[PDB]
């Protein structure tokens, strides 16, 4: 049942991806003040602007033109050689700030606005996450770990990446195509630059034993790539939403994250949803499992829960979805409850994905002992 | 499962100093030896990870200590050191992610066997029966080469 | 097996479908003049502005603001109280136009860039889709249809649907909630408004037999909706790629469709692999057929190509593979050529979805009889 | 399958004006005179969509008429047209979209019996075995309610 899968991811270069870090900026600085606030930041790239809008309930005080100037800063976008200015840019900014307002049970909030969430988690890995996935953003990981240490000085912050793996059987027995588009400096030669991505690169993160002489490397297929960054594309928030989350192994609800605050269930309960997920797998319940969650804005409890298992389920589907509403409290307000979501801890997960990395409170399989006890599997 | 969070490209030595005929209290003399031997070395053997690994077979037991290779010329001084000095069988050896497991037999001054067990290294679900070699680790997870 | 599923759908006066078609209007203005035009348009939709961005290659002299205010204005935003103003809202342009240049085989043309696209189609309905995502767009497509013609003069463009239905052992028997969120006048009350939206709106298109009395409905759940639109919320073009293509029963490769040409993979795969997908279940092939293709940027092959039935094939995996690569050539520039995408209708596929509607060049089952007799199933 | 290119919240009743103990010359007079008759009261009883169509029993034949109509009280007057005036036992009424279909039984001239059949009105797929009865449209599409 041999099939081929492919899951690709950008660098923090990436236009797509520069917006997505401004908007978790702006949404870090706010949340360091007033913890509480409301937050719904867009962020719009071009050639040599940056537009930030939005609308924000809060009685913080930021000033976006430095948060924006750092940000990019801090992705390597210094002089316009590389196609784009962090110090020569045109910040405008339509963000439309309100003043915040003044009983009853806190947990009774009704979600903000409706939307569909999806969690997904399989113990194809050690992290509980797809494997195309995490390997694709590996690579493009490995790539501005080695640009800003000064292993490789001539690489430049825009990367894409894209892995094809081979199944059989469900179970991964190889790679069978791997591309790394990366933009470099003028300064080196086309074929030097294959030479170094391929042996700097892809060699210390993909394993060896998958890299046979079958598979296919397309580094730079096209040829020179020197200007890119913005002024290559155009880059808005939520445009990489499925390479955040799990690549093409799992639907998505179509609610961007980046620039949203956690009262907002587009991003909250979507990482309720992977958090639910990832426990029933952590628990032994099933191999695979996948979470809907669906809100009507002025409704507290979700309209409707979906737990799918894909037939690896070890107790009887019903009897999940009966665990999943005891245990976990998925109104919107009970999400950031037993999250603890109201803290600046934004900027880092709109780079690589918001799932797969264990330093993240949804990431964390604490109740996975309590599950398993639940559904008497000893 | 592919264990994502362990460094790519490097090979784990898993290996012993126990034998079936010796007094107990010899063995734990001879155990602590290799790993003061592994360890005055790291460059020629890598880095000894773990010592509070239990071994089996078929139920006999034994400590085994978990070494990290960087490369494969490492694992097989490793598993040169048991073959010839502590003179073990085999060292079990598996990949870094994949767990691709397979036994080498490094016996002799020059040369060697290395046998690819078909499978891969991997955690045995609790309640399922052992059956023939299985190893525990430090944190009492049961790990066998499964199929 | 009884399940919950739930999808949502969007009118044409939410802000990110204005993005969507604003976008989709600029493309098929130019495709007028030159099809063979390259076009990458990105619209981002304020308070009181639309920024429309993006890189163009074409010889064709486009009007951005006319065909802008023509866009909004047909929606049906004429006044500021309704909270955007087509006459007198601010249009900004920053397309970047270029001049087109000047003989191998067209066929071979590399994928412009690279991409995931994902095709689905089931049996579960008549036009070979998923059933919850098709009465969502009927819902919102019913309540412009009543707010245009005169039926309802107090209702206004923005509007939101979600239907959850339930399954049962793979089978919808019933509707367990319905969401109709929509924006009025001042005018109507509160109450009056949700009578005549469930006999006007809710009624004629859901069928009667699935509506029982536990189902619920909410319908402005909060209270009243009379500012709306781009003044409530920002939009921006792809924000609303799942509920265009399946809502949440299908993968997604997370490639937005609205303002890009036909050139483009990110666009045109995803339309050829629905193409593929319809055409194996229209063949008889298999109840459900979930098709991904992925482009490597440079190349023309795509790197892989992967069929998936569920378990509902009536002839073996590996065969059908063969039978996609043998008939359907998926070539960059073989996709346009196969589907004949080269014109200007891409303005009506932007508003209720891209898919399930007959009269796309798509959604054309003629090559189903010739798989079904390739298989050889008589 | 959910036929949602058909308008929602309208019913359709198969009807023939046949019988098996007639001349089939007198049973096509008796056909041509039943669609005249419904096509001369649009409003009670509905559009004739179509004439076409065969049905089937268990294997006789006849022709049968799809008539759209756009209320349950329509489909009460088409049914029982056909079982006072041409003497039927009964027709095949389903819904729109989901193709609920169910048998009545509108015989006499106040009341009526419903039953509804267990299933759905799908299309058999070609090559399937038919069993019992089933019906054939303008298009040769075999069509029966099942389970
Ligand atoms: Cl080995
Ligand atoms: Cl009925």
């Amino acid at each position: 049942a041999k099939h081929l899968f492919t899951s690709e991811s950008v660098s923090e270069g990436h236009p797509d991806k520069i917006a997505d870090q401004i908007s978790d900026a702006v949404l870090d600085a706010i949340l360091e003040q007033d913890p509480k606030a409301r937050v719904a930041c867009e962020t719009y790239v071009k050639t040599g602007m940056v537009l930030v809008g939005g609308e924000i309930t809060t009685s913080a005080w930021v000033d976006i033109e430095e948060i924006t100037r750092n940000t990019v800063r801090e992705i390597g976008y210094v002089h316009s050689d590389m196609g784009f200015d962090a110090n020569s840019c045109a910040v405008l900014s339509a963000i439309g700030k309100q003043s915040p307002d003044i009983r009853a049970d806190p947990l009774e909030q009704g979600a903000g606005d409706q939307g569909l969430m999806f969690g997904y988690a399989t113990n194809e890995t050690d992290v509980l996450m797809p494997a195309p996935i995490t390997y694709a953003h590996r690579l493009v990981q490995r790539q501005a770990e080695v640009r800003k240490n000064g292993t490789l000085p001539w690489l430049r912050p825009d990367a894409k990446s894209q892995v094809t793996f081979q199944y059989d059987d469900g179970k991964i027995v190889g790679i069978d195509a791997v591309v790394l588009s990366t933009q470099h400096s003028e300064e080196i030669d086309q074929k030097s630059l294959q030479e170094a991505v391929m042996e700097e690169i892809i060699k210390p993160i993909l394993p060896a034993e998958w890299l046979t002489s079958a598979t296919k490397f397309f580094i730079n297929p096209t040829g020179r790539f020197v200007i890119g960054g913005p002024m290559g594309d155009c880059g808005l928030t939520g445009r990489k939403i499925i390479v955040d989350t799990y690549g093409g192994m799992a639907r998505h609800g179509g609610g961007a994250f980046s620039g949203k605050d956690p009262s907002k269930v587009d991003r909250s309960a979507a990482y309720a949803a992977r958090y639910v997920a990832k426990n029933i797998v952590a628990a032994g319940l099933a191999d695979r499992c996948e979470i809907q969650v669906s809100y009507a804005i002025g409704v507290a409890e979700p309209t409707s829960i979906m737990v799918e298992t894909f037939g690896t389920e070890k107790v009887p589907s019903e009897q999940l979805t009966l665990l999943v509403r005891e245990f976990f409290d998925l109104r919107p307000y009970g999400l950031i409850q037993m999250l603890d979501l109201l803290h600046p801890i934004y900027k880092e997960t709109a780079a690589y994905g918001h799932f797969g990395r264990e330093h993240f409170p949804w990431e964390k399989t604490d109740k996975a002992q309590l599950l398993r006890d639940a559904a008497g599997l000893k | 499962m592919i264990f994502t969070k362990e460094p790519a490209n490097v090979f784990y030595v898993l290996v012993s100093a126990f034998r079936s005929n010796l007094c107990d209290e010899v063995n734990m003399s001879r155990h602590r030896h290799m790993v003061s031997t592994l360890r005055a070395a790291p460059g020629l053997y890598g880095s000894v990870e773990s010592t509070d690994l239990t071994g089996c077979y078929r139920p006999t037991e034994e400590k085994t200590v978990r070494v990290r290779c960087k490369d494969k010329a490492q694992a097989l001084n490793v598993a040169r050191l048991a073959c010839n000095e502590w003179e073990q069988d085999c060292v079990l050896v598996y990949k870094s992610q994949t767990h691709t497991a397979g036994l080498v037999y490094a016996k002799g001054i020059d040369g060697y066997k290395a046998e690819r067990l078909p499978g891969s290294f991997q955690e045995v679900p609790k309640g399922a029966p052992l059956q023939g070699c299985f190893t525990i680790d430090e944190f009492g997870r049961r790990w066998q080469v499964q199929h």
